[PDB]
């Protein structure tokens, strides 16, 4: 009878594999298996994550083929992947990320070997593209109902675990079903390779190609955007002619939610492209 | 709260018992079965579903259009269940008029008595002496004292009074219930070891009317169809012969159309003999006198003579009824009502 | 962005309470396949939520937020309309028994709208017109009391139609019970109009 | 205490209000809703399962729909019958002594004074059916009030309760039959029978079903049903033979002498002046019931009571008689 | 005639009608439809008169 | 859109007929608060960006 | 022009975008299209149709030798009924050869159980014949609708003869039939 404060390490491998698996996350139930290595009690690291073929039955213990699982795991053992399985993941579209009776039964059956048995449910269907916040699930012991529910130390990270604060699922089904915190990790090779890879993904090939395109489109296409920009500017100035009357009458309180200032600041920012690219044309013409 | 105390303490095992029996798919009823694996089912939400049969329910226990429990996760049939109120409401087991009310028909009472009383008493005599016992008779025409011979046939069984079925209960809202009605009362007729079933008021289901043509043509398919039985009993009671479909389909299995209009002089004293167990009649009252002092006095009309005359005997505040005290009720209820009718 | 989780809440429903229960479990009439009885949130009291009113209810937590909703004619009329123009205060010291209303019977050629809106236009006060739907405008006349009210639409044996008409006769009788009953707001003066057997 | 406050998770946020259909002896009942969702779950606490009377609205959940509680229905049943015993007996009205001893002898012989009822061996538990040309509860309640002296009573006035709502069917008649079953020593009184006189196709089938359940095909002698309409021609001839099987009677025309007796009864407790004549009062009336003369006796006793006097003068009773002369002509 | 001529159109415009036959029997030939003559339609017209006392004694003997 | 009960918050009727209570976004001014207007929320966020003419 | 409003069959309306593959040709309004559950993209459109239009545009009879199997046989055509048959094999022989369509007109389609306003079907179907440039009309078993109206006809005969009056008004009335062809088949 002892418990610690565990935290699931999530690298970009399992993340991107759950993003491609979320793209393949059809309404039909899907299956997946997580791998890794157990170094101590209160830490768990995932490295290898793959997908499983779909079945008409869906998420179930019968769909997990032991000769296929052990066959692929053996083919990972003959390669440079000497990691044992650490858990299984799946997708729950529509009805929420909670776990049904079948999922908790195959979780109870799959947790006999690994005491941790990390469970992750990805649901990118109804989640907006602004946040990719994912949560890992855990199974509590049925004999711990007499004593405290979760005797987990280091209660600081629970404030970060309070971000999924839906008022129906977390404490709507929190009995006999709790969760765990999630952190990330990134080395310098992922930082510089993925950082320079994304900057290059927003940059050009030689980085000098599409500059003169806009530098010379300022004279052909942007002129229409400058004339229309002046049409919006005058289209606001026609009301700014009426503003000094109200400002000359009341001077107390603000009733119009429009600021008429920051939009024109943005118009000036779009208009400064001519100034910033004029020096570019000066460099291209010079040398 | 005192009832909820012992059950509240008995609510602990309801959590460990909540995982089973949780399955409920709104009790969807099936329609037919093309093959044994796949069953076509239709839910009440007008959504037709198809699922395979589970291992907990035998295929021989499946009935056409049977409401059974079915899972909403595996979609399989976990456990069936036995379950209109008019069907069980129409059950009738009560003693009633005996044979003593024969309405003067000397030959007709034997034409129906040899088919209502004799075939049950002598099953081997009619199979060996012939090929099968007779089918039944057909009482129709003028109402008069109708339904008296029906109670006669009900009470004149030496074993147990049987069920009678009126026809005015099928013309109701939500048509289609008649099919399951006749199929489950004929199924119960198979359960009652070849019991006899009487069908009253065929005119209330015969003679748009296609929704009635379903129940009455299916009724013909269940009568001419010997699946429940083709030998027990056939008898219909109607006021008018304006039902041509049962009249043209009846020669297949129904037979022996007879009539029962009115009794004779020596019969009304026998309806008074069955009224000897009615409201207390003094020994001074002669049944032959009161019987002969009223012509055109069929068993129903003199049943109303004993009803209204019974009412005036109650209003008289007397210990016993005397003919001199209710004869005014007799000739008043037959003559004052015979004036306009 | 903290509200973005309430955007992810898929919105919220519109609850309508029809009956309050004493067990702190108020049933709320909702959209069909609704009728979800539930206890309200702890920061909102139960007694304040009145039945037969619409409220704001969340779609998952089922918690309540708040409650939801002619020179001679002008010479003779100066004492009637031109008197309350300049001295609204004198209506408490003056004890000369100012009249409550005035009637003008005859062919309504000029004087029904141009006179009342012209002299009332000199009064610079609001002009409310009458134009069962005959009681809500009387409640509006109770709210905005200081004005010039004029009958224009009604000017056109006992029976049920004389009982329904007797509802408006009761409206003007209680106008004599309020006006002639007790003065509560200066400048209450009205003008009658009647041209027939009435 | 904790076991009482631990089932709050089921009655918490995931809670709904459904409509139960029936209770099955296999400890799992069937419920319904707007779409008719049938879920069977083992019963829980706080339920009665005996007085529940299936077929009403119950409490459901967003969960597997375990029944956590129930909610009482129809406060509408309260306005159906009266539970008091009025002092108006069968000896307070005259002229129709035979007409009142016909129903008194008709329905007061069963269950009371049984030596003339159970020794005969007839038991016609159907009762008589009456109709009052004045109606308005005065004559029909003055004849039915004889049974109200020392007995339980059941009253039903008007067919509005069937027509003021959607076509639920004969379930309300089943409620009257179960309250009459649990209240067998009572008298069923149906008043203002204007079902077919006032969809319309369903009124005929719930009225013929009213005749079906009213006939008592499965019940023994349990209660005496007394029906009372206004016009005997509105009722179809099919509602006569099954329903009316005991006896029916006719009521005379209340023109001068029956209105003189009604006036005497309505002016027996009150005090009137000597100059109050009767010929003008029984002359100015024309086909009037007792509710309006009771209304002018009430407003005449109050109007004469305005002067702190109980004596009703002739001019004040004619001034109140103008309400009678106007009301019937309006 | 709409339904009947529809059936005759399904016995005239359908060359793959070589499948299951459609046997018909009429109790009287007073109103004889002239459009019932075709290879697929009612072409086999074998007259079945009233059996004589000999034939009635035969069918009654075997029955 | 059905009704506006207060500032920065109103009710909106869905296409299925059920009325929804959603807090409007602060960027949208009071011009889009017309009672009879063609408002359009999000499929998941259920927030209005602009109305349709 | 890039993003427009869609109307789903179920009742709720949505707005979608434009896919980089398709163009603005089929994107014009008034054309039923298809959508996807994810991202509400557009794969292709959905051409509308009707129920009887499937029957009028689906039946096809094969066989090209039947045109040469009619035997030694070398604005309207009358196929009457002497003691010799095979008119269905010939009309269905050329109809099975090309016929340019399968516009079959059955004599049981002018029943009009309700009020006899079959003029909407004469002008509707013959308006389809005038709309489509090629058209061939078959009229088999016209003897049922070919009543001679010798005596005073009832309401059932007067409406059929009124459709014959529309046939008169559209054959020798104020409308030519130079391009369309009708084949009147009968029995007597
Ligand atoms: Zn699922």
């Amino acid at each position: 009878a002892v418990d610690t404060a565990e935290q699931v390490y999530i690298s970009s491998l399992a993340l991107l594999k759950m993003l491609k698996h979320g793209r393949a996350g059809v309404p039909m139930e899907v299956m997946g298996l997580m791998l890794g290595e157990f170094v101590d009690d209160y830490t768990v690291r995932v490295i290898d994550v793959f997908a499983m073929p779909q079945s008409g039955t869906g998420v179930s213990v019968e769909a997990v083929d032991p000769v296929f699982q052990a066959k692929m795991l053996d083919m990972l053992k003959q390669t440079g992947r000497p990691e044992m399985v650490v858990g299984w993941y799946h997708s729950h579209p529509g009805f929420g990320c909670w776990l049904s009776g079948v999922d908790i039964n195959t979780q109870q059956s799959f947790e006999a070997l690994s005491e941790r048995a990390v469970a992750v449910v990805v649901d990118p269907i109804q989640s907006v593209k602004g946040k990719v916040v994912i949560d890992a699930f855990r199974l509590i012991n049925a004999n711990m109902m007499v004593l405290g529910h979760e005797p987990r130390q280091t209660t600081s990270n629970l404030g970060h675990l309070n971000k999924p604060s839906i008022q129906a699922l977390i404490h709507g089904l929190n009995r006999h079903y709790y969760s765990i915190t999630i952190n990330y990790r990134k080395n310098e090779l992922e930082q510089k390779m993925l950082l320079n890879l994304h900057k290059k993904s927003w940059m050009e090939g030689l980085t000098l190609q599409d500059y003169s395109e806009h530098c010379k489109h300022n004279e052909s296409v942007v002129k229409e955007m400058l004339e229309l920009a002046k049409n919006y500017n005058k289209a606001v100035e026609e009301e700014d002619k009426m503003t000094p009357e109200q400002l000359a009458i009341k001077n107390v309180g603000k009733q119009d939610p429009k600021r008429h200032l920051e939009e024109h600041v943005d118009v000036l920012m779009t208009s400064n492209i001519v100034q910033c690219l004029a020096a570019m044309l000066d460099t291209v013409v010079f040398k | 709260a005192p009832p909820a105390l012992w059950d509240l303490a008995a609510d602990k095992q309801t959590l460990q018992s909540e995982q089973p029996l949780q399955v409920a798919r709104c009790t969807k009823i099936i329609n037919a079965d093309s093959e044994d694996p796949k069953y076509i089912i239709n839910v009440k939400q007008f959504a037709k579903f198809v699922v395979d049969l589970s291992d907990q329910v035998a295929p021989t226990d499946i009935e056409e259009g049977m409401r059974v429990g079915v899972d909403r996760n595996k979609y399989q049939i976990h456990i069936p269940l036995p379950p209109p109120t008019v069907t069980m409401m129409q059950v009738e087991e009560k003693p009633d008029v005996t044979y003593s009310d024969v309405g003067g028909c000397k030959e007709q009472i034997e034409k129906l008595r040899e088919v209502v009383e004799t075939p049950l008493l002598h099953p081997e005599r009619f199979v060996n002496l012939g090929i099968e016992p007779p089918k039944g008779v057909l009482l129709f025409g003028p109402p008069g004292t109708g339904k008296t011979l029906c109670a006669r046939a009900v009470a004149n069984r030496t074993d147990a009074c049987f069920i009678r079925v009126i026809g005015s209960e099928l013309v109701q809202k939500y048509v289609g219930e008649g099919a399951r009605m006749v199929r489950e009362l004929f199924e119960m007729a198979r359960t009652k070891k070849a019991c006899l079933i009487f069908f009253d008021e065929i005119d209330a289901i015969g003679g748009g009317d296609n929704e009635v043509q379903r129940t009455m043509l299916e009724l013909i398919n269940q009568l001419d169809g010997f699946d429940p039985r083709g030998n027990i009993k056939v008898l219909m009671a109607t006021n008018r012969p304006d039902t041509l479909d049962p009249a043209l389909m009846r020669p297949g299995r129904l037979d022996r159309k007879i009539e029962f209009s009115l009794p004779d002089l020596e019969g009304r004293t026998h309806i008074f003999k069955i009224h000897a167990r009615s409201m207390s009649v003094e020994r001074d009252i002669r049944f032959e006198l009161l019987a002969r002092l009223c012509p055109n006095s069929t068993g129903a009309e003199i049943r109303s003579v004993c009803t209204e005359a019974g009412m005036f005997a109650i209003r008289a505040r007397r210990k016993i009824a005397t003919e001199k005290d209710f004869l005014e009720a007799v000739n008043k209820v037959i003559k004052s009502y015979a004036k306009f009718s | 962005r903290e509200e973005l989780q309430l955007l992810q809440e898929q919105g919220s429903y519109v609850g309508e309470v029809v009956r309050a229960m004493d067990k702190k479990k108020v049933l709320v009439k909702v959209h069909p396949e609704g009728k979800f009885v539930v206890d309200v949130d702890k920061n909102i009291d139960i007694n304040d939520v009145t039945p037969n009113c619409r409220v704001a209810l969340r779609n998952d937590s089922y918690t309540l937020h708040k409650i939801l909703p002619l020179d001679k004619q002008i010479k003779e009329i100066k004492e009637v309309i031109e008197l309350p123009v300049k001295h609204p205060e004198l209506f408490e010291a003056l004890g000369i028994a100012q009249p409550k209303g005035v009637l003008l019977y005859g062919p309504p050629g000029t004087g029904k709208t141009l006179l009342a809106r012209a002299v009332a236009h000199h009064t610079d006060c609001t002009f409310i017109r009458v134009s069962r739907m005959v009681r809500e405008l009387f409640v509006m006349a109770r709210e905005h009391a200081p004005s010039i009210i004029f009958m224009d639409e009604i000017d056109s044996r006992l029976e049920g139609g004389s009982g329904g008409d007797s509802e408006v006769q009761r409206t003007m009788l209680e106008l004599l019970n309020q006006l002639d009953g007790f003065e509560a707001t200066k400048n209450i003066k009205v003008i009658m109009a009647t041209n027939r057997i009435d | 205490e904790e076991e009482r406050s631990k089932v709050d998770d089921l009655r918490g946020t995931p809670m709904s209000v459904g409509t139960l259909e029936e209770i099955i002896d296999d400890n799992h009942a069937i419920v319904s809703t707007s779409v008719g969702s049938e879920h069977y779950v083992s019963i829980l606490s706080f339920v009665d399962k005996d007085l529940l009377e299936p077929g009403c609205s119950v409490l459901l959940n967003h969960k597997v729909h375990a029944v956590i509680g129930v909610l009482m229905d129809d406060p509408l049943v309260t306005v159906m019958k009266v539970e008091k015993a009025p002092q108006e007996t069968y000896a307070d009205i005259g002229g129709l002594d035979n007409q009142i001893q016909e129903i008194k002898e008709s329905v007061e012989l069963p269950l009371t004074h049984p030596e003339y009822y159970e020794e005969m061996g007839i038991k016609p538990p159907k009762g008589v059916i009456l109709y009052g040309p004045p109606g308005t509860g005065k004559t029909l309640l003055a004849k039915a009030v004889a049974n109200q002296t020392s007995a339980t009573f059941l009253r039903v006035v008007g067919s509005e309760l069937i027509q003021k709502y959607l076509g639920d069917g004969p379930k309300l008649v089943r409620e009257l039959f179960r309250v009459a079953e649990e209240h067998a020593p009572s008298i069923v009184f149906i008043d203002e029978i204007d079902a077919i006189g006032t969809g319309e196709r369903e009124i005929q089938r719930t009225m013929l079903e009213l005749l079906n359940q009213l006939d008592g095909f499965d019940s023994r002698g349990d209660v005496k049903v007394i029906m009372a309409t206004n016009r005997i021609e509105t009722l179809d001839p099919a509602l006569i033979r099954p329903g009316r099987i005991d006896r029916k009677i006719e009521f005379p025309l209340p023109d001068e002498k029956t209105k003189k007796r009604i006036f005497q009864i309505h002016t027996s407790r009150m005090t009137l002046a000597d100059d109050v004549t009767l010929d003008d009062l029984i002359m100015a009336k024309d086909d009037l019931s007792g509710a309006d003369i009771k209304a002018i006796c009430t407003e005449a006793g109050l109007m004469a009571l305005r002067e702190r006097r109980m004596k009703v003068t002739n001019e004040d009773f004619k001034k109140s008689k103008e309400n009678v002369l106007y009301k019937k002509q309006e | 005639q709409r339904t009947m001529l529809e059936l005759l159109n399904q016995l005239d415009g359908f060359q793959p009608n070589t499948q299951v036959k459609v046997i018909a029997a009429t109790n009287r030939v007073d109103i004889l439809d002239p459009a019932l003559l075709r290879s697929g339609r009612l072409d086999r017209k074998i007259e079945f008169p009233m059996p004589n006392e000999e034939a009635r004694a035969r069918i009654m003997q075997i029955h | 859109f059905l009704e506006a009960v207060d500032q920065n918050t109103a009710i909106v009727g869905s296409t299925t007929g059920s009325n929804y209570y959603v807090r409007i976004l602060s960027t949208i001014d009071r011009e889009l608060l017309k009672p009879n207007a063609s408002v359009a929320l999000h499929k998941h966020s259920n927030a209005l960006v602009d109305v349709l003419p | 022009e890039e993003k427009f409003i869609v109307k789903a069959t179920n009742g709720p309306r949505y707005v979608v975008g434009c896919r980089r593959q398709l163009d603005k040709s089929k994107l014009k309004p008034g054309t039923r299209v298809a959508l996807d559950m994810t991202t509400l993209t557009i794969m292709r459109y959905l051409p509308r149709e009707v129920d009887p239009l499937v029957y009028n545009m689906s039946h096809e009879d094969p066989g090209n030798v039947s045109y040469s199997e009619i035997g030694g046989l070398s604005k309207g055509c009358l196929l009457y009924g002497p003691p010799g048959t095979g008119k269905t094999l010939l009309a269905r022989a050329v109809a099975s050869q090309l016929d340019c369509n399968f516009l079959k007109v059955v004599s049981s389609s002018i029943v009009d159980k309700y009020i006899g306003e079959s003029a909407r079907l004469i002008r509707e179907m013959f308006n389809y014949a005038r709309d489509h440039q090629p058209c061939i009309i078959f009229m088999d078993e016209i003897d049922a609708i070919g009543g001679r109206r010798f005596s005073e006809g009832t309401s059932a005969d007067r409406e059929i003869q009124r459709t014959l009056m529309e046939l008169l008004n559209q054959m020798d009335g104020f409308d030519t039939l130079h391009r369309v062809k009708m084949i009147m088949a009968t029995n007597r």
